[PDB]
């Protein structure tokens, strides 16, 4: 498994940037990446990220996993 | 892979596992010396993972050899992902047998309609996140570029190629990365990325080997 | 569900869970005393759980209820799984507050086209298994009786409707029978069968709950 | 979870009803049912039920797993 | 097969013939599309024959389906007849019914012991040619590689095994190989070669099929 | 059937390779291998092929066939 | 609990288990907010279960409570194991009832030869492995600290006290730590270390409790 | 469970510190310690590590498992 | 050099473990071991570990430094 | 080395330096394959450095050489530190000259007084981190087992001497261990362990390498 | 000269014996041979042969030449 | 001859081309109506030409003298290739004189190390092709059976003998079979076989025809 906390459900509904923030200050081996679920995404495995995915409004539109 | 079906052990004995103390990304063997995977994933210090089916079980077939030297193309775009291919020797050669064997580089470019087979141990799931023992793998055709750039506008390089389905339900996905893309026979296609996983309209995106058959060929003569 | 999201703690205060040791089949709260569920989830000595969104950790106002009373329709087929449902009356009266509530039953069939609201603690996988702690929720329009009909040839009947997409993707699963299927606010359908989850023109099979009012009515006051 | 054996990865490519026989066999709590693919399957789950699903030959298609 | 019995019609109906004018190799059905046979047996313009019991009369129910892919085990001696293993492509799928059946790849390697059928429309006579119209079956057990190496003296792979009498008398001869040998109701063995027809401790040599479960399933799904 | 001449049973005592000779002499549509008594044989059958099997000597010992 | 028996249904309402994924130690209630454990369970982000039976199956009556401060005594020692006490601080208070409840503080050291109860979820053999779903109990007299450091040749401090049986076969295990060792309704000994479980001549070492009533009752006022 | 493999039996009669290192290689989620079991050893339970049992020799006399 | 946070001299003055944590919380590279001042310490070189020295009080009475 | 002098290009030609990415310990070479080092300097995959003084600047002359096989003393005890010694085969064996040589292994024990030469690139400061770029050398007298154990009570085993001053500012420091300690040409001690660097009545705990020449010999020999 | 095609530097990569089907579909005068390159080769010349060469994985390393 | 000199003009004139349309074969003159040839270059109707240096030209004083009679040793083994030797019988006598003469029969066998020479109009190169319009020739030492079963592991009888150079680069090619390799003014081997051409550790394969005088000179009295 990877270290640390795993996902933030709670924080679906929040704001991208503010959700990065708190995930980075929650989990000290992750490197947060807010994004546009209309762009591209790579298919690899990172223990060291957490992509928040945001829509057109920048909301956090599903929940934040380390992936 | 998303939606595919238990390959069964060594059913895919090229396919190989990129590690750094968890399997991050796949890759092809191509001579007992190299593997071909995205570029994507550029780590430093792998160890490469030969004839493994379960990768959290050590069944006895297995090789794991560590990455002597790794070369990513001159012309790899980190932003539009264009040209998204690595070569990695093998620190020393591997024994090749029954569960551990090399393909084939690809003559010409597989056409539209191609029935592939992709293979890989990433995620399994549409939305949320469930990671398999074993090996999985999932059939699917090659898709046209009308298609595959109206699927992904303005995203769509002369070196990439859609596969999957624009219904959705079946596709590759994260931790897929570098895994082979075989038609009928040989490596043409180099799973690299997408929109998600399995999403309708959004078919998977991988690299198109035929066009770096002579850099793969000439990388090996001068590395 | 598979394809489905993560719904929210509570955000379906009227899906509750039958319990048999585990988790074993969904259901629909239509009062303080009553819940509405597949024939097919008939057990013995059920456990109605109301209230909860995590079936594997004790939330604080959950509400664990016995069943003292279950009641299949009479005309229930276990073979066409024609009148497949079923009313469950509860020992005690439940505490109904935000958490916990009923829902309306319908006066009126909705039509092809009306997007529902399907609910349940199923497998979230079309092909293997991954069952989650979190309820699973899905948005998924009804479907014609000619497309129903042609994903089923012969197998549908009066009392049945297919809801979900025949691109596949997304679908009620094992383990969520019995659940909800809601539509404008009132409950609509009931999780049935299909063919597999979510599979390519197999799209969903739930019962039709405007078909059973008059009984529901009937049989509440009758026992 | 579920009592005894889960799932029977190694018996894909068996005929239906050895499967079923060895399902049995191996785990004394669950009814081995041999079913068509393109037949209909309720969606309720039961730790003392084993799917064996086959298609038109009566050879085991998909891993049988106890749901 | 020399000194074995008449089938009877299509009492073998995995049982295929490998034609190009004239029959000149058997083949064992595995799926509605793919023929496994001998590799020695390779050649350009294959038309499979399926369902039939008198190849010079046209009986009906007989198909006649062209070879569209043909694959030799990449590991093929020609010297030494190791690994004489190759899988055929329809051009399309065949249709499978009473007559027209395929059949289960094994699980495991029988014992020293194990009665197998051997079935053919090769040559039934010890010395001399006289071909039948009618395919020919014949019972044989496996022999132990103690018996198959005294017999045949550093020419007997791990790939290999012997099957027949040590007595002579009956055997499999010109014309059956690519055959299927049959134990427990699943394929182990193809008809390879031998010194001479039904002779004195020198009984029937085969490809050992379980140790090609993995490159068979491999080899259907990448191409 | 095969064409041209199926058996040379007139080769019978002679050496291998002067019969194998005649043998694709007479019939232009096969290929004569001189083969040992001792040697294995595939079980394959071709129109194309007489086998010319010796001995010891060198010696036809058995009648060339088109098989 | 090795060579125990079964508690049964919260027959121990004080006994709490620390939780993390998984339960790696125990604990004992001494009010609403504060739980005594052993020092060398410490971890970051702990979450205390109150009014558990089965650890692995959701019963309906227990409080999950994550831990808001952890304090390990200044003068623990993880070498020597002196001074192996800590207290938890729970975020929110617990709902004390009939089956969480808490343990009064001890005023006096009891003597040698008391009958104490020793309750927990730890392994159940001497050698192998066998983790229970159900609370472990076992009746325990006090040890000598002549046999105490006859067992342990200068490892005993007076700040430990060994418990069980000199015979050995029934003893305190992994996953027992932080458990509660209760006298005459008075909480006088915390599961610490041994050498092994249940071996012979080598018996249960428990921190001292009533030298750190003065230590609970400053910390809890501090705190 | 715990991740990973859980039990070495065959790392029973080889030295302490190769086994413990055999067993890191293997399982990469834990610690493999090795003591002499003549110590003391605490009562919790880990995921994340693995005793590797000695005597006076050095040699393995303890099946190393994940506790 | 070592990777992250190296040093932590604003944690002289507290407690063993409250800092081991926090040092824990800020570098997930290192293993902070509370150490006595007067106990041995290995002469080797680690970035995976942080000595928490304390004295007989239990209190950091020296800069945690990555050693 | 706390308080030492700069020792000059390749001055100590037997000193090697441990590296695993860093350098982590120091070694003495003792021919041609085969490094004495420090067993609690133990890791997996550990690479050889000889011939070096700027280990931060590649000056040539240098030899990076993996390590094979490493090897504990099976008495090594973790706690207290006894048989703290491991050896180091080397992958290939060392090309051997001016600035890469070997040193001789004791005939006899030193006595106290023996001036002794500690090298190594350690800490050089007594409070606080400075680490040299140059390897740092040091002369230090071997003390009695009076002196020893008056500043270690009931540490020091007999494969243990101190080595240093009583008054402190001088000693081996943190980065130093496996160092050699040469005493009249012959290696008489290991850096192994000590209380801070360069403290008041607390020196160099070293390991004491005449107890060990017969395990020295024999594990070279048997491996 | 010899009939037909002489040189397919094209099958270099392909499997023996599929490039021995393509060989002999494009020039009809050749009886191409797979062999690998460990074995021993007669040293006549023949415009009716192409040896096609392999290695133990069965791909052509040699270009098939008419010789 | 790969790695060769230019003869010049008749310097070998016992070297006979075997001609059919194109060379195919080399061999060697022993008298007025007999030739010396390897087995392996049997054909039906050979032209036997004397007299040669270019043989793309016609100069003058040449023999073009089709053969009568082709007699192959009865031992000759097609696969192991012992005994490839054979006789041929022209139809007429030729003319001996200064550029046609015949070579002398061995009386006992050379020793290894002794310089013999080896003509012919084979293949030029060790990669590629290029053949020579004037004869070729080159002197190379009889090698040890001990290096010549190294360079081939049970593949040389008693009836054969490498030559040429274990460095490589000189060797006898594919066109030089039947060519003679004359030692001390006498006729020793026969070009046979090899690994390629002029490859590292695989050198020419001869005939040792000093086992078969006595059969040429039977065959010639009888024939
Ligand atoms: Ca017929
Ligand atoms: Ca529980
Ligand atoms: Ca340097
Ligand atoms: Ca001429």
């Amino acid at each position: 498994e990877c270290p640390g906390k795993q996902e933030w459900p709670e924080l679906v509904g929040e704001y991208g940037y503010k959700a990065a923030a708190i995930i980075e200050r929650e989990n000290p081996n992750v490197r947060s990446i807010v994004k546009h679920e209309r762009s591209g995404f790579t298919k690899d495995f990172r223990c060291d990220r957490v992509w928040v995915v945001v829509d057109s409004t920048g909301v956090v539109v599903r929940t934040p996993r380390v992936t | 892979i998303v939606g595919g079906y238990t390959c069964g052990a060594n059913t895919v004995p090229y396919q190989v596992s990129l590690n750094s103390g968890y399997h991050f990304c796949g890759g092809s063997l191509i001579n007992s010396q190299w593997v071909v995977s995205a570029a994507h994933c550029y780590k430093s210090g792998i160890q490469v993972r030969l004839g493994e089916d379960n990768i959290n079980v050590v069944e006895g077939n297995e090789q794991f050899i560590s990455a002597s030297k790794s070369i990513v193309h001159p012309s790899y775009n980190s932003n539009t992902l264009n040209n998204d291919i690595m070569l990695i020797k093998l620190k020393s050669a591997a024994s090749l047998n029954s569960r551990v064997a090399s393909i084939s580089l690809p003559t010409s470019c597989a056409s539209a309609g191609t029935q592939c087979l992709i293979s890989g141990w990433g995620n399994t799931k549409s939305s949320g996140t469930s990671y398999p023992d074993v090996l999985k793998c999932l059939k699917a055709p090659i898709l046209s570029d009308s298609s595959c750039k109206s699927a992904y506008p303005g995203q769509i390089t002369s070196n990439m190629f859609c596969a999957g389905y624009l219904e959705g339900g079946k596709d590759s996905c994260q931790g897929d990365s570098g895994g082979p893309v075989v038609c009928s026979g040989k490596l043409q296609g180099i799973v690299s990325w997408g929109s998600g996983c399995a999403q309708k309209n959004k078919p998977g995106v991988y690299t198109k080997v035929c066009n770096y058959v002579s850099w793969i060929k000439q990388t090996i003569a001068s590395n």
